DNA sequence: GCAGTGAACTAGCTCCGAAAACCTATAACCGGTTGATTTCGAAGCGTTTTTTGAGTTTTTCCC
Protein backbone atom coordinates (compact mmCIF):
# COMPACT_ATOMS: atom_id res chain seq x y z
CA UNK A 1 0.00 0.00 0.00
CA UNK A 2 0.91 3.78 -0.16
CA UNK A 3 2.72 5.99 2.48
CA UNK A 4 0.74 9.10 3.53
CA UNK A 5 2.26 12.12 5.27
CA UNK A 6 0.39 10.33 8.55
CA UNK A 7 2.47 7.26 8.30
CA UNK A 8 5.63 9.42 7.63
CA UNK A 9 5.00 10.89 10.94
CA UNK A 10 5.22 7.57 12.94
CA UNK A 11 8.06 6.35 10.84
CA UNK A 12 10.27 9.53 10.96
CA UNK A 13 9.43 9.49 15.05
CA UNK A 14 10.52 5.72 15.15
CA UNK A 15 13.76 6.02 13.36
CA UNK A 16 14.65 9.72 15.09
CA UNK A 17 12.80 9.37 18.51
CA UNK A 18 15.68 10.93 20.28
CA UNK A 19 13.60 14.70 18.87
CA UNK A 20 10.38 14.87 20.38
CA UNK A 21 7.72 13.60 18.41
CA UNK A 22 5.84 16.43 18.46
CA UNK A 23 8.97 19.25 17.51
CA UNK A 24 8.65 16.19 14.40
CA UNK A 25 5.54 17.32 13.40
CA UNK A 26 6.05 20.74 13.94
CA UNK A 27 9.09 20.78 11.62
CA UNK A 28 7.94 18.59 9.48
CA UNK A 29 4.44 21.18 8.57
CA UNK A 30 6.17 23.50 8.95
CA UNK A 31 9.11 22.55 6.30
CA UNK A 32 5.70 21.57 3.60
CA UNK A 33 4.64 25.14 4.33
CA UNK A 34 7.88 26.65 3.71
CA UNK A 35 8.33 25.30 0.37
CA UNK A 36 4.73 25.29 -0.75
CA UNK A 37 4.68 29.14 0.03
CA UNK A 38 8.28 29.70 -1.65
CA UNK A 39 6.89 28.10 -4.76
CA UNK A 40 3.36 30.91 -4.12
CA UNK A 41 6.35 33.49 -3.85
CA UNK A 42 7.53 32.64 -7.61
CA UNK A 43 10.56 31.13 -6.51
CA UNK A 44 12.88 27.83 -7.36
CA UNK A 45 13.20 24.50 -4.53
CA UNK A 46 16.59 23.28 -5.70
CA UNK A 47 18.49 20.79 -3.82
CA UNK A 48 21.08 17.94 -4.44
CA UNK A 49 20.42 14.28 -4.84
CA UNK A 50 17.02 14.55 -4.96
CA UNK A 51 16.49 17.07 -7.61
CA UNK A 52 14.90 20.32 -7.90
CA UNK A 53 11.28 21.54 -7.94
CA UNK A 54 9.85 24.13 -9.35
CA UNK A 55 7.45 25.85 -11.40
CA UNK A 56 6.21 26.23 -14.74
CA UNK A 57 3.36 28.69 -16.62
CA UNK A 58 -0.04 28.36 -18.42
CA UNK A 59 -1.30 30.57 -20.96
CA UNK A 60 -4.94 31.72 -21.39
CA UNK A 61 -7.59 29.52 -23.43
CA UNK A 62 -10.64 28.50 -23.70
CA UNK A 63 -11.49 25.40 -22.14
CA UNK A 64 -14.60 23.83 -21.50
CA UNK A 65 -16.25 21.24 -19.24
CA UNK A 66 -15.46 17.23 -20.03
CA UNK A 67 -19.38 17.02 -18.23
CA UNK A 68 -21.52 19.68 -19.86
CA UNK A 69 -19.27 20.95 -22.76
CA UNK A 70 -19.85 24.11 -21.90
CA UNK A 71 -17.17 27.07 -23.11
CA UNK A 72 -15.32 28.37 -19.97
CA UNK A 73 -12.55 31.30 -20.09
CA UNK A 74 -9.21 30.91 -18.44
CA UNK A 75 -6.46 33.07 -17.61
CA UNK A 76 -2.94 32.59 -17.48
CA UNK A 77 -1.83 31.00 -14.20
CA UNK A 78 1.32 29.02 -12.85
CA UNK A 79 1.64 25.35 -11.89
CA UNK A 80 4.06 23.51 -9.77
CA UNK A 81 6.80 20.94 -11.63
CA UNK A 82 8.77 18.69 -10.01
CA UNK A 83 12.18 16.74 -11.74
CA UNK A 84 14.11 14.22 -9.93
CA UNK A 85 17.56 13.94 -9.44
CA UNK A 86 19.82 11.33 -10.74
CA UNK A 87 20.34 9.83 -7.23
CA UNK A 88 16.65 9.21 -6.13
CA UNK A 89 16.31 8.73 -9.99
CA UNK A 90 18.48 5.61 -9.78
CA UNK A 91 17.15 4.57 -6.62
CA UNK A 92 13.60 4.63 -7.83
CA UNK A 93 14.95 2.79 -10.94
CA UNK A 94 14.68 -1.04 -10.43
CA UNK B 1 16.65 28.79 -4.60
CA UNK B 2 14.93 27.56 -1.44
CA UNK B 3 17.66 25.24 0.04
CA UNK B 4 17.09 22.70 2.89
CA UNK B 5 19.61 24.88 4.72
CA UNK B 6 17.40 27.23 4.47
CA UNK B 7 14.78 25.14 6.19
CA UNK B 8 17.01 24.42 8.77
CA UNK B 9 17.25 28.42 9.42
CA UNK B 10 13.60 28.52 9.10
CA UNK B 11 13.05 25.26 11.74
CA UNK B 12 15.27 27.29 14.31
CA UNK B 13 13.87 30.55 13.57
CA UNK B 14 10.34 29.40 13.99
CA UNK B 15 10.25 26.63 15.92
CA UNK B 16 13.52 27.05 18.43
CA UNK B 17 14.65 23.88 17.45
CA UNK B 18 18.50 23.90 17.23
CA UNK B 19 19.55 24.23 13.83
CA UNK B 20 22.32 21.26 14.58
CA UNK B 21 19.11 18.78 14.75
CA UNK B 22 16.80 20.44 12.64
CA UNK B 23 18.75 19.51 9.33
CA UNK B 24 19.31 16.42 10.42
CA UNK B 25 15.34 16.32 10.62
CA UNK B 26 14.77 17.28 7.60
CA UNK B 27 17.25 15.47 5.55
CA UNK B 28 15.77 12.34 7.31
CA UNK B 29 12.43 13.42 6.14
CA UNK B 30 14.34 13.78 2.98
CA UNK B 31 15.56 10.47 2.84
CA UNK B 32 12.68 8.68 4.29
CA UNK B 33 10.59 10.16 1.13
CA UNK B 34 13.15 8.36 -0.75
CA UNK B 35 13.23 4.75 0.75
CA UNK B 36 9.31 4.99 -0.33
CA UNK B 37 9.41 5.89 -3.93
CA UNK B 38 12.51 3.94 -3.76
CA UNK B 39 10.88 0.75 -3.06
CA UNK B 40 7.57 1.70 -5.12
CA UNK B 41 5.84 2.88 -2.49
CA UNK B 42 3.63 5.69 -3.74
CA UNK B 43 3.71 8.30 -1.76
CA UNK B 44 0.46 10.37 -0.61
CA UNK B 45 -0.24 13.34 0.14
CA UNK B 46 -2.71 15.69 1.19
CA UNK B 47 -3.11 19.91 1.42
CA UNK B 48 0.31 19.30 -0.60
CA UNK B 49 1.01 17.16 -4.31
CA UNK B 50 2.13 13.46 -3.89
CA UNK B 51 4.46 11.30 -5.58
CA UNK B 52 3.44 8.18 -8.50
CA UNK B 53 5.51 6.09 -10.09
CA UNK B 54 4.83 5.83 -14.07
CA UNK B 55 5.64 3.03 -16.15
CA UNK B 56 6.29 4.68 -19.12
CA UNK B 57 6.17 3.09 -22.58
CA UNK B 58 8.61 2.89 -25.50
CA UNK B 59 8.83 6.43 -27.39
CA UNK B 60 10.54 7.97 -29.78
CA UNK B 61 13.93 10.14 -28.83
CA UNK B 62 16.38 12.03 -30.52
CA UNK B 63 19.54 13.90 -30.77
CA UNK B 64 17.81 17.93 -31.01
CA UNK B 65 21.06 19.13 -31.76
CA UNK B 66 21.17 16.78 -34.99
CA UNK B 67 17.54 15.49 -35.31
CA UNK B 68 18.65 11.71 -35.60
CA UNK B 69 16.76 9.27 -33.51
CA UNK B 70 16.91 7.15 -30.79
CA UNK B 71 14.94 4.84 -28.73
CA UNK B 72 13.46 5.78 -25.42
CA UNK B 73 13.25 2.49 -23.60
CA UNK B 74 10.25 1.54 -21.28
CA UNK B 75 11.17 2.50 -17.67
CA UNK B 76 9.55 3.89 -14.34
CA UNK B 77 9.72 7.20 -12.87
CA UNK B 78 8.71 9.33 -10.77
CA UNK B 79 6.01 11.64 -11.18
CA UNK B 80 4.38 14.18 -8.35
CA UNK B 81 1.06 15.56 -9.07
CA UNK B 82 0.20 18.75 -7.58
CA UNK B 83 -2.92 18.90 -5.56
CA UNK B 84 -5.62 21.86 -6.32
CA UNK B 85 -4.52 23.78 -2.80
CA UNK B 86 -1.02 23.74 -3.95
CA UNK B 87 -2.85 25.13 -7.31
CA UNK B 88 -4.19 27.85 -5.59
CA UNK B 89 -1.43 28.91 -3.64
CA UNK B 90 0.49 29.02 -6.33
CA UNK B 91 -1.52 30.09 -9.23
CA UNK B 92 -0.98 33.59 -9.21
CA UNK B 93 2.17 36.00 -8.31
CA UNK B 94 5.07 38.02 -10.08
CA UNK B 95 4.33 39.34 -13.40
CA UNK B 96 7.32 37.13 -15.06
CA UNK B 97 6.56 33.62 -17.19
CA UNK B 98 8.15 30.53 -15.09
C1' DG C 1 8.44 31.84 66.35
C1' DC C 2 12.89 30.59 67.28
C1' DA C 3 18.02 28.82 66.42
C1' DG C 4 20.17 26.63 63.00
C1' DT C 5 21.93 25.24 58.66
C1' DG C 6 22.50 25.00 53.66
C1' DA C 7 21.19 26.98 49.03
C1' DA C 8 21.18 30.95 45.88
C1' DC C 9 23.87 34.64 44.99
C1' DT C 10 27.64 38.32 44.19
C1' DA C 11 32.42 40.35 39.55
C1' DG C 12 35.25 39.92 36.81
C1' DC C 13 38.38 37.12 35.44
C1' DT C 14 41.40 34.43 32.40
C1' DC C 15 41.35 30.17 30.80
C1' DC C 16 39.37 26.54 28.49
C1' DG C 17 35.80 23.82 25.40
C1' DA C 18 32.37 23.96 22.23
C1' DA C 19 28.91 25.21 18.58
C1' DA C 20 28.83 28.95 15.46
C1' DA C 21 29.98 31.15 11.62
C1' DC C 22 32.56 31.41 7.22
C1' DC C 23 35.32 29.69 2.78
C1' DT C 24 36.05 26.35 -1.10
C1' DA C 25 35.24 23.07 -5.11
C1' DT C 26 32.17 21.03 -7.68
C1' DA C 27 28.53 17.37 -8.64
C1' DA C 28 24.20 17.78 -9.19
C1' DC C 29 21.15 20.78 -11.24
C1' DC C 30 19.98 24.78 -15.10
C1' DG C 31 19.22 26.02 -20.10
C1' DG C 32 19.13 25.08 -24.77
C1' DT C 33 17.60 21.93 -28.64
C1' DT C 34 13.34 17.77 -31.73
C1' DG C 35 9.10 15.57 -31.97
C1' DA C 36 6.00 11.13 -31.66
C1' DT C 37 4.58 8.84 -27.86
C1' DT C 38 2.20 9.16 -23.49
C1' DT C 39 0.75 11.92 -19.76
C1' DC C 40 -1.90 15.79 -17.82
C1' DG C 41 -5.88 18.81 -17.44
C1' DA C 42 -10.56 22.78 -18.52
C1' DA C 43 -15.86 22.13 -14.15
C1' DG C 44 -17.71 20.31 -10.72
C1' DC C 45 -20.46 17.09 -8.02
C1' DG C 46 -20.15 12.73 -5.20
C1' DT C 47 -17.16 9.51 -2.82
C1' DT C 48 -13.19 8.46 0.03
C1' DT C 49 -9.37 9.58 2.57
C1' DT C 50 -6.26 12.31 4.89
C1' DT C 51 -4.61 15.05 8.22
C1' DT C 52 -5.38 18.29 10.78
C1' DG C 53 -7.58 19.39 15.15
C1' DA C 54 -9.24 17.73 19.62
C1' DG C 55 -9.35 15.68 23.75
C1' DT C 56 -7.19 12.64 26.81
C1' DT C 57 -5.86 8.12 28.73
C1' DT C 58 -2.18 5.79 29.10
C1' DT C 59 2.45 5.09 29.09
C1' DT C 60 6.87 6.34 29.67
C1' DC C 61 10.44 8.96 31.59
C1' DC C 62 13.03 11.20 35.12
C1' DC C 63 13.95 12.15 39.78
Amino acid sequence: GPMTKSELIERIVTHQGQLSAKDVELAIKTMLEQMSQALATGDRIEIRGFGSFSLHYRAPRVGRNPKTGESVRLDGKFVPHFKPGKELRDRVNE
Amino acid sequence: ALTKAEIAERLYEELGLNKREAKELVELFFEEIRQALEHNEQVKLSGFGNFDLRDKRQRPGRNPKTGEEIPITARRVVTFRPGQKLKARVEAYAGTKS
